[PDB]
């Protein structure tokens, strides 16, 4: 496994850690999710092109579309939360607790 | 302090009702005399008369499925036989050694 | 919302789970998970209020992260061996990633934190759906790749789930939180037997779904979401409280009720594999779940709590709408122990 | 002469946010009876 | 009656178990509901899982 | 064996289809008839057993317990008839249903040819009795009592289940006949030590063993009268029956694994006996007397000699009858005074002479007065312990002393002396209570004439 | 409220029960004959 | 086919029934004022259904037989004892207030159900809205405690947050001396004990709080005693005004479906009237509750569901 795959996997892991940090600003959470998706798209495209697996050239597009739909959903949720509080801070979402 | 010292709306604790006052010779089974008399009668008949007496006489005359007298007679004839033939009464071995195969030691 | 739109959304959730269950390609399984998540969000927010929106955003965040790591596991698996079929993973690193993604999707500890809060936020019907239907797809995927899993990690999460559910349920007055912690413990029990027998996993899943359906329907019938609100139920509908007590006794694993069937068999199966310490710990831990079920029973049906005057008016009205299959769920969740050997149907 | 049944004081044990109150969780409050929390047009000046 | 039966036999088996379970339940269920802490724990668990198990 | 199981089940529809004022009569009469059917089981044979089917089997150890279980239900109905008078018809039917279900599980547990079925029914009994205690109990402590009676039990019994399934995976069966015939010795190992502990602790908790007995005084004091009768008479004997059954796979480990338990009993039976000397509650005193008698039964079972087993069977039957009678007497006093404090109502021989003679005979049977079966069990166990070690006699001997002492103390505090002046609601004894007393005590003095019926399979 | 026995529902319920019982009896007979023919009993 | 999601799916839309005549009117006036006579007249002229003011036994009239039940089974409160001894130790005042608010809430649900299911509008006396004035009055006279008013506020918030306020609120203004004279000529011994301050407080409440808050979200017709007898002018005023500020124009077919599901199923309407907050005036112990519920079940047609009582005369039980 060459170093390009290693760099893409490292980027995915960095984005996952950034999502799990939650300094504030749920918009940053969505940004980290979509950075993870971008890394996934890049690495899947590289693998599929490298192995000349023709029928799987379908797969990256599909992934993109589905993930983008999720972003839409996430954005909607963020917007609604802001309408209740005036801002999208993470610490506003403490009404429900363990 | 305008509180009523009443923590909630509760019934007072009812007092024990005597079964004898409304009905002497009450038998203590029920507050309806007819049902009470019949409860007494069924309890006494089926407990004392049926189970206690008939069950006891059934248990007394249970046939000897444990074979007490059978073992007595068998021991009697064995003792008679071993006395008549000079055998040494009970033998110290429960199983005859002829068909027990001990492991040879060779130690 | 519109009844047609609600029916369409529920059908889309069902179709996502079925697409996960019937497909042999990893991309289509991931697509089923995506469709299920996409259609599940509005259902959690059918009754609009800030709490439901917070629950929905927490649920979306957790499920989206799980889906991303799911996708990551699939890609890594593809890189090492160029296969898309769902079978035992060809890479050890990919397998662990797959395992934690499904652990988040189910709610296994330490990925359990979202379940109590999401269950509290949503209504009772949404909670019923979330705690029953939303466990089928991840568990089926886990069953399909059970020969690949590392037993150490999987059993660690199972035991952690049982312990965490038992401890967290003891501190709850809200009924939805109690249900969430109970579900966490039952997920732990189910996942403790995947490495050894998936039939036992399915048997536990079916029994648990039956009991959870009965419990949620009984909680909906007597529309109570707290301990004290349920303590008033004897003053209107005591049969409901008696059925609820018997169901709670069954859910605690007391023989000869139905809830004793899974643990028994699970314990039995683990003993076949020379595992003795883990089943013992699991049973002694399930005693905690039994304790807070017993506390609920004490508060609901074994003692009569003070009532209120306005309850008198409620005595004059009947339930207009009925849950069908509620009697069937109660009977199947209390009295099916003699039918235990039917599990050979590979249920 | 009567069987004991729970009173208001016994029922208060199960009315809080959580069992076993702690110093930290003492300030927690039970949720609203219905699961609804209180919510708690811009001006433009087109000058010369 | 008092020293052993009412005090020490109580203290050993039932009271100790009740105390420990209460303390553990308090520790487990005292979560502020802030997802910052939750996903920090998730990162911790994820990192630990990859390294420790294999 | 279905000829007893089916009628007991049919007791339920008959109770639920009865008129609102005929439930007690029908239940009592039918239950008594079922008890009569149980007598046929006694005609046991000196060889193996009455193997009725693949599922159930009877034995000269199981037969006396079955007969006592069937006989106890009519007496519990008679005792419950009084305090449930102001109770709704549906809830009275529910109470009778709990008693019938409890009897059904108990009858089944004894035939229970396999150990898993026995475990399932052994734990099934825990549900109706818990409902009885925590629903129809007077004080506020009943809830705690219930919890204790639950968790103690399960804490001992969940490991047993594991052990049980483990055995079936190694030997291949849990049928008692196959276990007995294919028995093999237990090697001295740590794993074997823990399997021995898992097998023993479940039954040792329900005896109860001294130190593990905290649940019993609670669950007996805050239970209703029927609950107390069934707890002391039969439910305590499930542990002894299970120990007698399961110790066939525990040899020769028991030859030294029994030391911690024997001690806990031999000293414990002293301690609890002394506890009876300083007691302010009748029910608590009777509960502690139960603890002492079951400590002696534990010693008998752990010694594992034919005389030990005969004495333990006899003592279990005798203690069931005597403790049920004592609880019924205490409840007759309680339903008049509503206090359950032994010092409060005094001088009752002057007001209730026939209750006084019932109290005397109950105390004399608790006394272990020859030639009662209580003495027969006591003496067989004491002789076996003397053969086990000549020093045990001291403990045994002193125990007898204390027993007699507190027993007569209970008779002198409540019956003798001067009547309490301010209590003026001591109405004459009902025919129901005198009939209950006679139906407890006459079977004891009838069993003392045919001891082989209750001396177990080693007779 | 105020409602007469809905004879349509009663008819459907009894008809479903009768159809199920008849189909069950026929199915059991067919299994018995098929098993006998396969194993050569009768 | 009872109304549900399937009926809405097939044909059932209630926006096709609204004909601008719905216009739920509510009439509010101080005790002894002729609001009832006026309300009845308005309903007669406009073709609407009049709802007589809810009493202690309003709910008794809609379920089973319309006859009221015993006081111990229905309400557990009396207005006569409130007038006689408003500061009693058994808390009749607040129990009466709470039962009347529940009755009022129940009546409003029935009125909304009729208006939505048929399209014909309705006329009401004192509704859930303006029920609070008796509350405030009882606090200002010292009859009830502050805990009672906080519990009332909690229940009122949670319940009234789900229903549409009336279009037209009609207030008949009659001064306190005039209504005192009307009470004195009434002859009712218990009504004669209403003190001047209590009547003033009721009058004060409408003017201080009820009239202004309502005017911000609906249209108000404040009338004096003299201007209230001539109902033709009242109807003219009602028909001339057009409601455009309330939530009613914003309602649509989906919101109508949710509201129509809410108004039926009276158990869901009354769900929050019994929240587990323990006030000594309204909380009832287990023994009393048990025996009273048992007595209620023993009533002739109250053991089973309405179509399953043989004693009242239900037949064909074994086939229903
Ligand atoms: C002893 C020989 C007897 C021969 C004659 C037949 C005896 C029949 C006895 C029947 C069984 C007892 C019945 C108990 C319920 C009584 C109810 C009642 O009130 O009666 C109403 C009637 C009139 O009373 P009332 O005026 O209406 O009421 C007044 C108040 O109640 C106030 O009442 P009270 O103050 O009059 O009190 C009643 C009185 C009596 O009442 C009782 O206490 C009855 C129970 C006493 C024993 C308590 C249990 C201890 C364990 C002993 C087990 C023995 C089992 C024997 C078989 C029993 C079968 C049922 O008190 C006592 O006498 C205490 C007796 C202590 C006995 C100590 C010795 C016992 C062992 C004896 C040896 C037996 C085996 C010997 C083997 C070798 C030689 C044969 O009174 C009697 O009839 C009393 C009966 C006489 C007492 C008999 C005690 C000795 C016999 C024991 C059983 C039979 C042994 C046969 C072999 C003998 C050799
Ligand atoms: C084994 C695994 C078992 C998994 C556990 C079972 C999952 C059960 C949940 C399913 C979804 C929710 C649900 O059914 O509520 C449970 C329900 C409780 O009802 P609820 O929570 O009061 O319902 C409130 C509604 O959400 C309030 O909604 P609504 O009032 O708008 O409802 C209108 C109604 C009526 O909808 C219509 O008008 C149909 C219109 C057709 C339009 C077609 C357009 C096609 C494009 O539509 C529905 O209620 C849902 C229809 C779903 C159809 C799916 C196919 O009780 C059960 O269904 C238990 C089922 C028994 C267990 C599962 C089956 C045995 C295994
Ligand atoms: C009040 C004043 C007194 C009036 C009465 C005066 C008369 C006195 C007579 C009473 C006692 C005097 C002693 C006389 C004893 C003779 C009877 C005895 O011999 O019979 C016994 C027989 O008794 C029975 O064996 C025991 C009775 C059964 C007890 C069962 C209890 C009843 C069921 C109740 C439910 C069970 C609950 C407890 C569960 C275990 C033993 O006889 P046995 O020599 O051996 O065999 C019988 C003959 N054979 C040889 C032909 C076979
Ligand atoms: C309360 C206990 C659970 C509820 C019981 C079910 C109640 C409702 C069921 C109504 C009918 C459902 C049956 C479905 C009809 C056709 C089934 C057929 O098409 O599918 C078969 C499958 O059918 C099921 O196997 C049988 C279902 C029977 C469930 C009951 C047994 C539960 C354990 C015993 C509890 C006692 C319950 C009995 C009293 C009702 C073939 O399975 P297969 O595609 O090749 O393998 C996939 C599964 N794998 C992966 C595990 C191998
Ligand atoms: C509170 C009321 C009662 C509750 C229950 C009390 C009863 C449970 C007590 C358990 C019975 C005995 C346990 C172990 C018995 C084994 C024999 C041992 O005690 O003797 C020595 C054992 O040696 C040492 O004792 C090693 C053990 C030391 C550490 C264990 C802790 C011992 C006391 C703890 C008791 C705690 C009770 C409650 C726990 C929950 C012999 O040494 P050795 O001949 O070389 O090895 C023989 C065993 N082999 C052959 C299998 C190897
Ligand atoms: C590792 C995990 C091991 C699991 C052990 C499970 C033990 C089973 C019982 C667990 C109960 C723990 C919770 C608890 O009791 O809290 C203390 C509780 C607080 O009261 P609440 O009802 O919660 O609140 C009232 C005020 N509103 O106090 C009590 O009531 C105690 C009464 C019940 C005592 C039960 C006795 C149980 C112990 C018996 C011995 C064996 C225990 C089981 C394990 C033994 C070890 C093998
Ligand atoms: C009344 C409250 C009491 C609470 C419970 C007390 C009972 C404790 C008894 C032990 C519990 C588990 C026993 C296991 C069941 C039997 C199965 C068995 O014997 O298998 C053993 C397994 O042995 C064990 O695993 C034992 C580990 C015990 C773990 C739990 C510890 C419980 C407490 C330990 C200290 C005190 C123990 C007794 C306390 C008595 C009650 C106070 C060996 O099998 P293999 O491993 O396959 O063969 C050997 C070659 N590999
Ligand atoms: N919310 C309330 N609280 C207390 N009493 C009320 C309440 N509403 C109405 N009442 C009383 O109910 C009686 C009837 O109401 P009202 O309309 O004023 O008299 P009438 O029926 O003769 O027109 C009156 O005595 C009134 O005071």
């Amino acid at each position: 496994m060459p170093l390009v795959y290693m760099n893409i996997i490292m980027a995915f892991a960095i984005a996952l850690a950034g999502l799990l940090m939650y300094r504030s600003h749920l918009m940053s959470s969505l940004l980290c999710l979509e950075g993870m998706m971008l890394s996934l798209f890049i690495m899947s495209t590289l693998i599929i092109l490298n192995t000349h697996f023709t029928l799987a050239n379908m797969m990256p597009i599909i992934l993109l579309v589905f993930a983008a739909c999720e972003a839409a959903l996430g954005l909607s949720l963020l917007v609604m939360v802001s309408n209740t509080y005036g801002t999208d801070y993470v610490q506003n979402l403490n009404l429900l607790q363990c | 302090p305008p509180e009523p010292t009443i923590r909630l709306q509760e019934d007072p604790d009812p007092e024990d009702e005597n079964l004898y006052e409304k009905n002497p010779d009450s038998h203590g089974y029920d507050k309806d005399p007819i049902v009470d008399l019949w409860n007494m009668r069924v309890v006494f008949f089926f407990g004392f008369s049926i189970v206690l007496v008939l069950g006891s006489t059934f248990v007394a005359y249970l046939p000897d499925y444990r074979m007490q007298e059978w073992a007595r007679r068998e021991a009697e004839r064995l003792v008679k036989y071993r006395e008549a033939n000079g055998l040494p009464l009970m033998e110290s071995n429960c199983f005859d050694p002829n068909k027990i195969q001990l492991p040879e030691d060779e130690d | 919302m519109n009844p047609i739109i609600y029916t369409t959304l529920i059908m889309t959730v069902m179709s996502g789970t079925m697409l996960v269950m019937i497909s042999s390609h990893w991309l289509l399984i991931w697509i089923g998970f995506e469709m299920n998540l996409l259609a599940m969000i509005p259902v959690l927010m059918k009754n609009f209020n800030p709490r439901a929106t917070e629950a929905a955003t927490k649920y979306f965040l957790t499920q989206a992260t799980a889906s991303m790591m799911l996708m990551m596991a699939i890609i890594i698996n593809l890189l090492y061996s160029g296969q898309w079929t769902i079978t035992k993973m060809f890479n050890p690193v990919a397998m662990t990633m797959m395992t934690m993604a499904l652990a988040m999707k189910l709610g296994l500890s330490p990925f359990h934190f979202w379940v109590p809060e999401v269950t509290q936020g949503i209504s009772l019907q949404a909670g019923l759906l979330l705690l029953t239907w939303q466990k089928l797809a991840p568990l089926s995927v886990l069953c399909q790749i059970s020969q690949s899993i590392n037993p150490n990690l999987m059993l660690t999460m199972a035991m952690l789930s049982i312990l965490i559910g038992g401890w967290g349920g003891l501190n709850q007055t809200q009924l939805r939180k109690i249900m969430a912690y109970s579900s966490i413990a039952h997920m732990g029990w189910m996942t403790a037997v995947l490495p050894y027998n998936t039939t036992m996993t399915i048997l536990n899943l079916l029994i648990y779904i039956t009991m959870t359906l009965a419990m949620f329907m009984l909680l909906i019938h007597s529309s109570a979401t707290t301990t004290l609100s349920l303590s008033h139920t004897w003053n209107k509908m005591p049969v409901i409280t008696s059925l609820m007590m018997v169901t709670l006794l069954s859910m605690g694993g007391l023989p000869p009720l139905s809830g004793f069937m899974p643990k028994w068999m699970i314990i039995q199966e683990m003993t076949k594999n020379e595992s003795i310490i883990m089943p013992t710990l699991m049973a002694m831990t399930a005693l905690l779940n039994l304790y807070f079920y017993m506390r609920l029973a004490y508060s609901s049906s074994l003692t009569m709590f003070p009532s209120t005057n306005n309850m008198k008016m409620k005595w004059q009205f009947e339930h207009t709408k009925q849950m069908k299959l509620l009697p069937t769920m109660i009977v199947l969740s209390t009295l099916v122990l003699p039918m235990t050997p039917a599990l050979s149907s590979l249920n | 002469a009567r069987q004991w049944q729970p009173d208001v004081e016994w029922a208060e044990q199960f009315g809080g946010a959580v069992m076993y109150p702690t110093k930290e969780t003492a300030h927690w409050k039970p949720p609203p009876w219905n699961d609804v929390d209180p919510p708690k047009n811009l001006t433009l000046n087109f000058g010369p | 009656s008092s020293l052993l039966d009412l005090i020490w036999l109580e203290t050993i088996l039932p009271k100790t178990t009740s105390f420990i379970q209460m303390k553990m339940s308090i520790m487990v269920s005292n979560q502020k509901g802030l997802i910052k802490l939750y996903f920090l724990s998730f990162l911790i668990t994820i990192m630990i899982s990859m390294t420790l198990f294999n | 064996m279905l000829k007893i199981i089916i009628p007991t089940t049919m007791l339920l529809p008959m109770t639920w289809m009865s008129k609102h004022n005929m439930i007690w009569i029908n239940a009592t009469v039918h239950s008594l008839l079922i008890s009569l059917i149980s007598l046929s089981l006694l005609n046991q044979l000196g060889e193996n057993s009455l193997n009725f089917s693949l599922t159930f089997f009877s034995d000269s150890l199981s037969a006396p317990l079955l007969v006592l279980t069937t006989w106890l239900l009519p007496l519990m109905l008679m005792a419950s008839q009084s305090h449930l008078s102001k109770e709704t018809t549906t809830r009275k039917k529910l109470y009778i249903t709990m008693l019938i279900l409890l009897q059904l599980f108990l009858i089944m547990t004894f035939t229970a040819t396999e150990l898993i079925l026995f475990y399932i029914l052994f734990e099934a009994t825990l549900v109706p009795t818990l409902i009885i205690i925590t629903r129809w109990g007077n004080q506020t402590e009943r809830l705690n009592a219930g919890l204790y009676f639950l968790f103690y039990t399960l804490a001992g019994s969940l490991p047993l289940l594991v052990a049980l399934v483990y055995i079936q995976n190694t030997t291949g069966s849990l049928n008692f006949l196959i276990i007995h015939y294919w028995s093999h010795p237990l090697s001295n190992s740590w794993s074997n030590i823990f399997m021995w502990l898992a097998c023993i602790m479940a039954f040792m908790v329900k005896m109860p063993l001294y130190g593990l007995h905290l649940w019993l005084p609670k669950a007996h004091v805050e239970a209703p009268i029927a609950g107390s009768m069934v707890l002391a008479a039969v439910l305590l004997k499930l542990g002894g029956y299970g120990m007698m059954r399961i110790t066939t796979i525990l040899n020769p480990l028991t030859n030294y694994m029994a030391y911690p338990f024997l001690m806990l009993s031999m000293w414990g039976m002293i301690m609890t006996s002394s506890i009876c000397l300083r007691q302010t509650d009748l029910k608590s005193l009777i509960a502690y007397s139960s603890v002492s008698h079951m400590a002696l039964v534990i010693v008998a079972i752990m010694i594992q000699t034919p005389w030990s087993f005969m004495g333990a069977t006899a003592l279990m039957i005798a203690h069931g009858l005597t403790s049920s009678m004592l609880f019924c007497l205490a409840n007759t006093n309680y339903e008049r005074v509503h206090s359950r404090t032994m010092i409060l109502a005094r001088g009752l021989q002057t007001l209730l002479p026939l209750m006084a003679t019932w109290w005397l005979v109950a105390s004399l049977t608790n006394l272990a007065l020859p030639p009662s079966i209580n003495l027969i069990g006591e003496l067989f166990i004491i002789t076996a312990s003397f053969s086990w070690s000549n020093i045990t006699i001291i403990l045994m001997g002193m125990n007898m002393m204390i027993t007699a002492l507190y027993s007569l103390y209970m008779l002198i505090t409540t019956q003798r002396g001067k009547y309490t002046h301010h209590i003026n609601n001591i109405k004459p004894s009902f025919t129901r209570e005198n009939a209950l007393m006679a139906l407890h005590i006459l079977p004891l003095l009838l069993l003392t004439l045919n001891p082989k019926m209750i001396l177990g399979p080693l007779y | 409220p105020h409602g007469s026995p809905d004879w349509l529902k009663v008819g459907l319920t009894l008809g479903t029960s009768v159809f199920l019982w008849i189909y069950l009896i026929k199915q059991h007979k067919e299994d018995v004959l098929e098993y006998k023919r396969r194993n050569g009993l009768e | 086919l009872q109304y549900g999601p399937l009926a809405f799916v097939l044909g059932e839309r209630t926006t096709r029934k609204l004909t601008e005549t719905s216009k739920v009117i509510t009439v509010d006036g101080n005790i002894c004022s002729g609001k009832g006579r006026l309300a009845r007249e308005i309903a007669e002229k406009l073709g609407l259904r009049h709802f007589p003011e809810a009493g202690i036994h309003y709910a008794d009239s809609t379920t089973g037989d319309g006859k009221p039940l015993d006081v111990q089974l229905s309400g557990n409160c009396s207005l006569e004892k409130f007038y006689d001894d408003p500061k009693s130790n058994d808390g009749n005042s607040y129990r009466l207030q709470s039962w009347l608010y529940a009755s009022r809430l129940l009546q409003y649900a029935d009125a909304l159900e009729h208006l939505l299911s048929t399209g014909q509008g309705v006329v009401l006396e004192r509704s859930i809205y303006s029920d609070f004035v008796f509350l405030e009055a009882m606090y200002r006279q010292g009859f009830i405690r502050k805990q009672c008013v906080e519990h009332y506020n909690e229940v009122k918030k949670v319940t009234a947050c789900e229903y549409l306020p009336p279009h037209v609120v009609v207030y008949v203004d009659v001064p306190v001396p005039e209504i005192q004279s009307r009470i004195q000529k009434k002859g009712n011994p218990h009504e004669m004990k209403i003190t001047a301050a209590y009547l003033q407080d009721i009058e004060n409440a409408y003017k201080k709080t009820f009239l202004p808050e309502m005017s911000e979200k609906c249209e108000v017709l404040q009338y004096s005693a003299r201007e209230a007898e001539d109902a033709e002018k009242v109807v003219e005023d009602i028909e001339y005004l057009k409601c455009d500020k309330g939530p009613w124009p914003d309602q649509d077919d989906r919101t109508f479906h949710r509201l129509r599901m809410l108004v039926q199923n009276k158990l869901e309407v009354l769900n929050y009237t019994t929240i587990p907050v323990y006030l000594p005036e309204i909380t009832i112990g287990a023994h009393q509750s048990d025996r009273v519920f048992q007595k209620f079940t023993e009533l002739p047609g109250r053991k089973y569901s309405p179509g399953y009582n043989e004693d009242v005369g239900d037949k064909w039980i074994w086939l229903k």
